[PDB]
């Protein structure tokens, strides 16, 4: 069967057909590998096929801790009562912790550099090794967890391992919530959609469904339009880190050996802070590093991320563009002229109509990323609606939301409001100069940068058990 | 679900007391709109040769990518107001929210 | 475990336990038989259990024609090109058609009178014989189809059997829709809820989900509160038809023999027209003929319909009263005093609180039928919301709704606007005097009755193909 | 689904062309609210002895019926503005809308 090694369309495969005269895949009878997402009710002739979320929907740092009990236990250091997450026993990054290695059957990371023999990393989520910049973020939060557990242990000598782990985990989840809702979402949606979809928090509402909506799994892929064709690495003075400061993305996918053998997470984090994201524009939607060469070192041919997104939406039975516009209370363009007006680009509207025939059939990702960006935002109205709607449900429908009464004390909430990603980087790396807030806007050294020493540490006094 | 609790479960189970699987792992996504399949219940559009979607041929995902998404790499526009960290947090966050499993 | 003969609680049985000092069942080792509704995805550890609708949700007279192809075929007279529904070959009602008999493994109708040997009737829906009054309605619609097919055959000589069947079926479907929305629903909901939940029809909206909501299957059971303890039969001058004019309901359930051997459907239809329904009052909710003696003749023990409704809502995982009030945008009472105000009845609120502890746990049917009825309606706010919301969806999301442009011509719609249940009765029975419209309000003979000769029949002239 | 048709199908299939099974027979009900089961996904409240619902014991359905629904038949109030046909059309209409199957 293997959907990776053949083009036969049979369960569980749904290979992407190739158009005549493709600039890369010259044999039109071939394909791009694709496995259908697992059905929630296998083989049913009664249910309408639906897909599964393997993760907790809540913003609870489950990508760090795990969403299943056996994994969560395996990610922890059970050799003592310090409440720590297990760290790599073979390698360290200039004396700092790395994630432990995973034990996979057909480990893709080993293929990216056969001689280095560095396997994929083990994290709360299975995708931590997909790109080294992601790995660096996973490693950063693992260290912050251990840092917090250590401080809490000095603060509270009688707290056992379970208590220290849970208390540190609680702070980490709160940090991910604050960075996400205070710093990140406003820059995704823009101020107007932020006010509309995320009005001031009032209270936990046990009637708000916190589940991830099927469409969100595809709509939040808007982020693929932000990806730069290179992984940028910078030295301590934010200058190119020789001999390879700009590595093509097609050679960093699953390249866990680069974190281990090419300087650790510091060069990577600096590169993320001092390099601009790619801007989504209507005639510059997504780069060939992901469109022609996705996972090139671990697949029989390079995959196409944008195409996979569209095939996934069909696999998931997702309605077309106009149905989602309607769901969102937005006008539904029925002609090329109307589509031209909505997109403020008649040229793009014409191209979409040549491909789809009707705006009713445009795939959600394609139509979503085609819309002009909202002011001070990086998505148009449709994606703003779907994404904003989802994050309000994850906030209002979370009994453990950091601002919910009874989760943290007033003084703990005041301490947590001072956290920031720049400070977290300062506390867990050898980087001593970081971005000014907002870290997601700041992107030019030295203009947008300041000394770590100007940023106050998180005050854990109110976690001292009286 | 315990009467009271101080910490989140690992699975997300019991966050919502009245419907304790909501937001928990290894559960079906919620649908905001009814699914649209070729046969109404399982096969994706593009599966069966000759089957149109609502009056029009199903556009090959690869054709849409080639004709609409493809652009010259040297034309890339750096975002003067966003860092690549903005890209990276989004992916990290996505990995806190959803993972749609597939057979191996 | 046999759910009908055992009280052991094991899949798929969920027997109702007997409380101490029960007025009828003094043996607490006994139980009321209950089979859990079939799950949509059997044995899943992933899906949240859901139940199945075996019928078409649309108001399309599927109870006459069937909702599956094999049955729909078997209900048709395939011995000619007249497009008729098959009629009983062994018995007639004063020269008029009866529904064909069904072929059931364990026929309950046979048990209602051993020596009569009259099996259950075969119809579009499996419950046609549950009570003789229902059978009478099924029988009435079967006759109207055949009457419509006959007139149509005269007007359009070239129409084959299939065409006649489909055209007659299309007319009957519109009649069920018209009687339901024009006559029935306003008297269920009252004027205010009718205008709020069923605003003037515009046109078919393909974004309106027409599925039956799981909650509706329990909420629409409000009708159980309208059930009288007897089956009333009246002769041609509307007088008690001797020698058994008032049969206890516990001896009419599945009593198909009464239709065949005790005078046909005319006495039954006259009884329905000239007898008041039971009014739902807060301490007169539902009668012991269904509460103590439901299906007493066809099984080991008499069931309790109100109790089954509540056990069924739990089987179906239905949220409690306050959750449905919130869904409907209605205030949610948390104390006995607040519940007293909502019900305008402190005494009933106390009984509910004693049983449930909190209005959050009141089972949907119980809470719904407990609410004071809306003015000129026969349900309270909660049920009005659930029922009104469901019927608007069955209307707006039906591509074949009778008023949808293209379904019927303007002159055909003008003709259909003249149909009525009283006229249909006039056209298909030996009854010559019937209720004035609205048939659902009129209930007193002779004050509310008129001659059939004063009601213009449906003019099918605009169905002429010419 | 046929590009054009003349009448309803018997199963209700293809009424909604974008989602062909909506309103069709032998399909799961739609949920207007998430389900509430004793274990979160399958067991009905009242299944397991001593397991409460939302902080309170689950009342036996038969006990609620005995205490709240039961009434002396001689107290019955005939509805002066409704015929018994009002009840009967209701049940007939119900049988056009839904039937929830159970095992034999
Ligand atoms: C055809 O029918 C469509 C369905 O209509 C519903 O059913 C019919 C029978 C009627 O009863 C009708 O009144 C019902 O609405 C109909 O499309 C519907 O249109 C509404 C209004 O545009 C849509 O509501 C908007 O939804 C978005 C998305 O959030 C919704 O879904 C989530 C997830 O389930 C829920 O959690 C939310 O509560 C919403 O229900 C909202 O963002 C939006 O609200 C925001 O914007 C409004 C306006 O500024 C503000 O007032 C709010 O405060 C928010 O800021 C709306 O609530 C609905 O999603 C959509 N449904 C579908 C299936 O598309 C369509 O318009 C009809 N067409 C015609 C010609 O009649
Ligand atoms: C706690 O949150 C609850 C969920 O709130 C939603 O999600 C959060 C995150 C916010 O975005 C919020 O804005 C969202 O609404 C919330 O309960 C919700 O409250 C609303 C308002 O009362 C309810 O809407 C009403 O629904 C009924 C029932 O029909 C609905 O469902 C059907 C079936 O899916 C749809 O087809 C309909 O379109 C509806 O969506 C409607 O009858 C009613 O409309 C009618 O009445 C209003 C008012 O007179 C008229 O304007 C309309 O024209 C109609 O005549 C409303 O649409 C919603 O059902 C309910 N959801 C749930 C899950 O219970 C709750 O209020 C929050 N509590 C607090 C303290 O914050
Ligand atoms: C290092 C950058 C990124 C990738 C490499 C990458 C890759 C993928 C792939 C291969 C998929 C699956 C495609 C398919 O359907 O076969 C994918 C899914 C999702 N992404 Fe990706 N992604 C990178 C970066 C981002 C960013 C910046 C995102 C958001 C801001 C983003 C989101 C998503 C989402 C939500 C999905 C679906 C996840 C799920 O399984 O439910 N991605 N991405
Ligand atoms: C002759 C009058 C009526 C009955 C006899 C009768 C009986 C039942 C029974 C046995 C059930 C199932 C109980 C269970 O859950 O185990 C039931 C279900 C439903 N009813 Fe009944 N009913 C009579 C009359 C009415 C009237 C007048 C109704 C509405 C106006 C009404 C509705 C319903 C509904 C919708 C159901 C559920 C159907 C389904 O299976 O989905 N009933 N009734
Ligand atoms: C557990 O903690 C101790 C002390 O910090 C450390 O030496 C050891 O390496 C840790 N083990 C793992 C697997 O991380
Ligand atoms: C693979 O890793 C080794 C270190 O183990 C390194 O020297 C070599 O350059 C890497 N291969 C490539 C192609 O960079
Ligand atoms: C079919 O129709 C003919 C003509 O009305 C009738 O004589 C015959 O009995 C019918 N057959 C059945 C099974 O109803
Ligand atoms: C049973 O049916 C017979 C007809 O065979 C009838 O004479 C008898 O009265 C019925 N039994 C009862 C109890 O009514
Ligand atoms: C691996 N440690
Ligand atoms: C992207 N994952
Ligand atoms: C059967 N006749
Ligand atoms: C009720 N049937
Ligand atoms: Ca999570
Ligand atoms: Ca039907
Ligand atoms: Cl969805
Ligand atoms: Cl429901």
């Amino acid at each position: 069967v293997n959907c990776e090694t053949s083009c036969v369309q049979q369960p569980p495969c749904f290979p992407l057909k190739i158009p005549p005269n493709d600039p890369r895949i010259k044999n039109q009878a071939d394909c791009i590998p694709f496995f259908r997402s697992c059905p929630a009710c296998p083989g049913s002739n009664i249910t309408i096929r639906n897909q599964i979320n393997a993760l907790t929907s809540f913003v609870d740092a489950s990508m760090v801790y795990g969403s299943e009990e056996p994994l969560a236990r395996n990610l922890r250091n059970m050799s003592n009562q310090l409440g720590l997450l297990a760290v790599n026993q073979r390698f360290q990054d200039n004396g700092r912790a790395l994630l432990p290695f995973d034990n996979l059957h057909d480990d893709p990371c080993l293929l990216t550099n056969r001689s280095a023999r560095i396997p994929c990393f083990l994290a709360g989520d299975t995708r931590s090794s997909e790109m080294p910049e992601l790995t660096s973020m996973h490693t950063l939060l693992l260290r912050e967890h251990n840092r917090l557990a250590t401080e809490l242990k000095s603060l509270n000598p009688r707290w056992d391992g379970e208590r220290l782990y849970q208390e540190a985990r609680k702070i980490v989840g709160a940090m991910v919530q604050i960075i996400t809702y205070r710093d990140y979402l406003p820059l995704v949606l823009g101020p107007t959609a932020m006010r509309k979809y995320l009005p001031t928090y009032r209270s936990y509402n046990d009637s708000v469904d916190p589940r991830i909506a099927n469409v969100f799994t595809n709509a939040f892929r808007y982020g693929h339009t932000l990806i730069q064709p290179f992984m940028f690495r910078l030295d301590n003075r934010y200058q190119p880190m020789e001999p390879n400061p700009r590595v093509p993305l097609s050679r960093v996918f699953f390249a866990s050996w680069r974190v281990v053998l090419e300087g650790g997470i510091d060069p990577i984090l600096r590169g993320l802070m001092a390099t601009p994201a790619k801007l989504n524009r209507q005639n510059q939607i997504a780069v060939d590093e992901i469109r022609e060469r996705l996972f090139e070192q671990v697949m029989r041919i390079g995959l196409d991320l944008p195409a996979l997104n569209m095939q996934r939406s069909r696999d998931h039975g997702l309605p077309g563009y106009n149905a989602w516009r309607r769901f969102c209370g937005l006008p539904q363009p029925e002609t090329v002229g109307q589509l031209g007006t909505v997109l403020r680009n008649l040229k793009l509207a014409r191209k979409l109509m040549e491909q789809y025939g009707t705006p009713n059939n445009i795939d959600i990702w394609m139509g979503g990323v085609s819309e002009p960006l909202k002011r001070k935002g990086r998505v148009g109205p449709l994606l703003a609606c779907i994404i904003g709607t989802q994050f309000r449900k994850l906030r209002d429908g979370d009994r453990f939301w950091w601002e919910n009464e009874g989760v943290f004390s007033m003084q703990q909430r005041q301490a947590l409001a001072q956290i920031s990603l720049p400070r977290i980087i300062c506390d867990n790396t050898g980087i001593t100069t970081v971005s000014k807030n907002n870290i997601f806007m700041s992107n030019s050294y030295p203009r947008d940068f300041v000394n770590c020493s100007t940023l106050p540490a998180l005050n854990l006094a109110s976690w001292r058990e009286a | 679900c315990p009467e009271q609790d101080k910490y989140r479960t690992i699975t997300g189970m019991c966050n919502n007391r009245r419907s304790p699987t909501l937001g928990a792992s290894n559960r079906a996504f919620v649908r905001w709109l009814p699914a649209e399949y070729e046969d109404g219940f399982s096969l994706p559009y593009g599966w069966t040769p000759g089957v149109k979607r609502n009056g029009f041929p199903v556009a090959l995902a690869r054709a849409v990518s080639n004709e609409i998404v493809r652009f010259p790499t040297d034309q890339l526009t750096p975002d003067q107001e966003r860092s690549l960290m903005f890209m990276q947090w989004g992916q990290l966050l996505d990995h806190d929210l959803d993972f749609t499993p597939e057979p191996a």
